[PDB]
């Protein structure tokens, strides 16, 4: 009942967005690159892409990593494994009798339950 | 040393793809195409034919040849033609029978 | 001083407004530009202004206070023309003290350049 | 014009691999040693193909 | 194929409601027109005499569309079987 | 009692948010992969290896 | 072709709900009229007396459309079988 | 042609929900009136007394249509079979 | 599978109300245009003559879609069996 | 003509989703009243006390229609078979 | 299980009603687009010359959407059985 | 007359979809309230705290109506046989 | 009397679309919050930090109902046979 | 229980109008983007060049959702039997 | 009692139209964000850089709900028989 509290500056919000912009500026500072060896495929209009000019920053951070740059790529061969096996499976020849007796994940199969 | 140079050479290659393409276009239109250019283009077409075969192998999914081709698979179209002919032949008879039955029931009751 | 007037047209930040007898009571900024006054005799009189505030009473009494008021007749496009590129050079010259001055001089010259033409 | 028609027709073909190309170019500019990049620029000023030189 | 013709007498009276659902939408246009005339006259009473025809115009056109919708619902019943 | 009600409501809300957003995102991913597997001209890292992942 | 007359007695009452759904749309304009007349009278009290007939007129015309929809709903039942 | 008469009894309770859907559509135009009264009182509090007769009038008669929409669905059930 | 062609004569009439509900949707844009012209006139009386050509234009083209929406439902009945 | 009575038990529930669809459309009218109260207080702070009596009245009676719209859906199920 | 293929010829027309209900929606964006040019010209007559391309561009696309919906409705009947 | 009772088990779900379509309409009233709070605070920062109770009161009994609709749609399935 | 139980399997996938129509109706309210935050910061940039909580607060709530509307249609298919 | 599979060929064409109805809703957003850009330019002519990029962005991309709303109806007929 | 299961294959598509119809409602919320950014920069050009992130964020969120609605329509057809 009527405590008469003065304003506390610690409860204000005048540093969160500046700090976030400081972090983002620290991020974008590592995107600075030299002119030598520079190449970027622009769009057909000649205008730049979106993701294109922000690959150097990501790979400059990958440069500074220690373990992820030597581990996180080992899941990438698995993508080509799928690319190959999918194409093998798009046209795989199978037995008609076995397909009619044991269709995979087909509906109204009483052996499954429904 | 080679890994560093192999990486560093990628920008040069991607930059000179368009450059070499434009000169090739200019040389074909202008007609100023010489023996060395012809040899390089023939080497290019050989490698392209090889990678075309390789892409066929990758896209088929089989290393030997296509699948679901052959007279065993082509005959199913003629089998379907005959099956549809038989099915329509029987369906016309059944529909005529049912229509006669319905016309009987209607002209008897209605 | 309290002259009978049929209608008056004003320039504002929101845009351009028209004022008639018994207009709704309103007060707002005047944007630095020109002003048009139409008397009951069908005539017209135009005045360059520098901002100010216009108060319109419901009874039909308009009080306008400005920092300057000069007719269009007392300004020439000739002398105005030279100041245009001066304002543009001030706007393009990167300097916080001069860029704003270029912008403001251009802000006042553009209605004048459009009104004389 | 016909150039604009060709542009808007070949946009979608031309733009499929542009991402990986820019990715590899930037990753090369980042991860490769700048001495190697300078040597590449040197050979390109000398009219040579630095990829063939490296393999050789 | 076999040809079965059906005549649904119930559909005589459904579409009347389906049209009746839309009869109320032009009323908002009506009130929008009158609201515009009111706020415009309050902004400039002198212009009221000039906007009165427009007001009468903008109502009637909106009102006419409602009438056409309403007419369909009444034409659906007392002539059709 | 409204404290219990609000707790249950926001717990169920968080569960639904996580589940439905994950499911929808995975579904869109699977449809895109089906389109690209059926059109191998597009079965390429068309946005980029790290760009899409970072985003 | 074959001919089946069907009489759907249940459709005597399905359309009434759609009409009733149409009865509530005009209220947006009903209130929009008074909502205009209020603001007008605030921005100019003196013109509050001269905009009064327009407010009554606008309300009545919006409400008449609502009434016609409602009239269909009552006529849909107590005469139809 | 043949005459098949059907009496759909469920439609008696379907149209209850159909008219029920339109019972809340007025409510926006019900609270719109008091919203306008608030904005007008904020504009000129001295006018607040002169406006509330033209508020309750626009309030109740916007509410009234909802009643006409609600009564139907309640008369639809306790008498009809 | 057996093939039964059916011709539903009731559907000749249902669509009429469904388009009739769509005849009122342009009626709000009608007053949106007339209100635009009114408020622009109160903004500047002197420009009233130069915006009138865009009033009758801005109505009639919006009214044109209201005509075609009304045209179908009237074409739906007196020619279709 | 032969009398085929049908009692559709599924129809007990379809209307409940329609009334439930109409329980939401009052909510915008409800929040409109408090939105008006907020902007009215930001227009006149000290007036916030004398407007709150005219704020709950628009709150309840807009909420009241939702209740009746909500009432039907609950009265449609727990008593009807 | 048994397999009855049916071809409903009445359903040739029901879709045309819904399409005709969707032909009137873009009229709102039409009037909003001409209205914006009106008000923007009232606020700045001198700029009216270079906003006309933007106005016709917006109206033409919005009208195209209406036209495409209408095209579906008219293609649904005069060719399909 | 002969009595054919039917129990349509598909009708367990249609109403659930309709109510689900109705669950979203309060969402615009929520952001209406919060947008009003924002513009009131930007108009007058010192009134930021006095309208915060109304910022919470506007959401609670607005989201509740969305929940009653949602409560029906989920009550429509997991209890009815 | 006679009793025919029927299990309509099409309503498994009809109600999915019927709920899917409503998933977007919150979005127009969702964007209202960020539009309000924009214009409020345009009136007072210094307050943009204190209103940003109410901006995030305004999104996740308004977005939530859309998600709840999306739940039923996804609850409708991947569990029911 | 017995199982009657049915193939409703009319549903090939019914849905065409159902999707078609939603093709005109985006038009209001599309025209809204220009109705914004006009007023913004009337507020600040000099900033017209920096808003034009974000004036065609939302223009074509709201039409893109309209395109996918239209692409279904065109994918509904000329491929399905 | 007797038990007739029915599998309506036509229902594979009737929902797809409704799901497609709901894709265009968020487009207004989509353009509402760019319109807000336009008017914000039109009142304060210097703040244009600090509000552009909010602008991009809002476009994606409004667009996502339309995009979420689209998933049902595409999921309704290419897998279900
Ligand atoms: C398709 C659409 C509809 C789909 C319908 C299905 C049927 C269609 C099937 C596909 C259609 C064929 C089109 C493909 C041909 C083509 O490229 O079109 C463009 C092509 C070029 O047109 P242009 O006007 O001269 O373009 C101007 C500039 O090139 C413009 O320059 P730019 O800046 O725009 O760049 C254009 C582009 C293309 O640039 C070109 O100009 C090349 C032109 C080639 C000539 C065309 C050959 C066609 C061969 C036919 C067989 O540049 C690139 O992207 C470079 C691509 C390089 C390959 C990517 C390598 C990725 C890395 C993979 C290896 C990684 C290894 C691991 C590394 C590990 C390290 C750690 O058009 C044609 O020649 C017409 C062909 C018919
Ligand atoms: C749009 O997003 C706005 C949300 O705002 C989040 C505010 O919180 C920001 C916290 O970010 C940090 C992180 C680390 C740090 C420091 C630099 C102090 C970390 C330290 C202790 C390692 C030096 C400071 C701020
Ligand atoms: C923890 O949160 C910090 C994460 O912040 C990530 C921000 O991501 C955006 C960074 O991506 C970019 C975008 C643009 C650019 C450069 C392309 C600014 C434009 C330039 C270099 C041409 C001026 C660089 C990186
Ligand atoms: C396996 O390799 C087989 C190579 O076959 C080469 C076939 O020869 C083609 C040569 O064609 C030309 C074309 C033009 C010319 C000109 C006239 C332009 C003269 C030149 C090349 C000396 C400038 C000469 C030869
Ligand atoms: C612009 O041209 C670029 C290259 O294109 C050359 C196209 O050549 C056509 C090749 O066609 C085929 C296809 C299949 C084969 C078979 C299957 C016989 C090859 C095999 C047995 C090695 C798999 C051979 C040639
Ligand atoms: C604390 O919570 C209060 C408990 O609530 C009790 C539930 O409501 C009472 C329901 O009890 C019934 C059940 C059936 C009936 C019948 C079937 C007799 C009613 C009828 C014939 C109208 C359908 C009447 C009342």
């Amino acid at each position: 009942a009527a405590p008469a509290e003065k304003p506390d500056p610690a409860l204000d919000a005048t540093k969160a967005l500046p700090k976030a912009l400081e972090e983002v500026e620290f991020f974008q500072s590592y995107a600075v690159r030299r002119k030598t060896g520079f190449h970027l495929f622009n769009r057909a209009t000649g205008s730049p892409t979106i993701v294109g000019p922000m690959f150097y920053n990501l790979y400059n951070f990958v440069r500074i990593g220690r373990v992820s740059k030597y581990v996180c790529w080992l899941s990438l061969p698995l993508v080509f494994q799928r690319m190959w096996m999918k194409n093998r499976a798009t046209g795989m020849e199978y037995d008609i009798d076995l397909e009619n007796y044991a269709p995979f994940e087909a509906k109204k199969n009483p052996m499954h339950g429904h | 040393e080679f890994w560093q140079m192999y990486l560093a050479c990628w920008p040069y290659r991607f930059r000179n793809t368009v450059v070499e393409w434009e000169t090739c276009k200019a040389k074909v239109l202008k007609g100023s195409v010489d023996l060395q250019d012809i040899v390089d283009l023939l080497y290019l077409l050989a490698w392209a034919y090889l990678f075309w075969i390789l892409g066929e192998i990758y896209g088929r999914g089989s290393l030997y040849g296509y699948r679901f081709d052959g007279e065993i698979h082509r005959q199913e179209a003629q089998n379907v033609i005959l099956y549809k002919e038989k099915e329509a032949q029987e369906m016309a008879v059944v529909m005529e029978k049912l229509e006669k039955e319905i016309q009987e029931w209607l002209k008897t009751m209605e | 001083k309290q002259e009978p007037v049929a209608a008056i047209t004003i320039r504002t930040n929101e845009g351009e407004m028209g004022v008639l007898a018994g207009h709704e009571y309103t007060v707002q900024q005047l944007a630095p530009g020109i002003l048009e006054v139409e008397y009951e005799g069908g005539k017209k009189d135009q005045y360059v202004i520098s901002g100010g505030f216009a108060h319109v009473n419901d009874t039909g009494v308009v009080d306008i206070n400005t920092v300057e008021a000069v007719p269009l007749e007392e300004i020439d496009h000739e002398k105005l023309a030279k100041a245009l590129e001066e304002a543009r050079a001030k706007s393009q010259s990167p300097d916080e003290a001069v860029r704003i001055q270029g912008e403001i001089a251009l802000e006042i010259f553009e209605p004048l350049e459009a009104a004389l033409h | 014009s016909l150039a604009k028609v060709w542009m808007y027709a070949s946009w979608i073909p031309r733009g499929i691999p542009k991402a990986m190309a820019n990715e590899l170019s930037s990753a090369a500019a980042a991860l490769a040693h700048p001495e190697a990049i300078a040597r590449v620029a040197q050979l390109e000023s000398q009219g040579k193909n630095p990829y063939r030189v490296a393999r050789a | 194929a076999i040809a079965y013709e059906v005549t649904v007498n119930g559909a005589n009276l459904i579409g009347a409601g389906m049209a009746a659902s839309g009869v109320g939408v032009p009323a908002i246009g009506v009130a929008m027109c009158f609201s515009s005339y009111m706020l415009a006259a309050a902004r400039q009473p002198n212009m009221s005499a000039k906007l009165l025809p427009y007001c009468i115009l903008g109502f009637a056109l909106s009102e006419a569309l409602a009438l056409f919708t309403l007419l369909i619902a009444l034409l659906e019943l007392f002539v059709f079987s | 009692m409204n404290w219990l009600y609000q707790m249950i409501y926001y717990g169920v809300r968080m569960w639904l948010v996580f589940v439905l957003h994950s499911f929808s995102l995975g579904s869109f991913g699977e449809l895109i992969t089906v389109i690209t597997d059926n059109n191998l001209i597009f079965n390429v890292f068309y946005i980029g290896l790290l760009g899409l992942g970072f985003i």
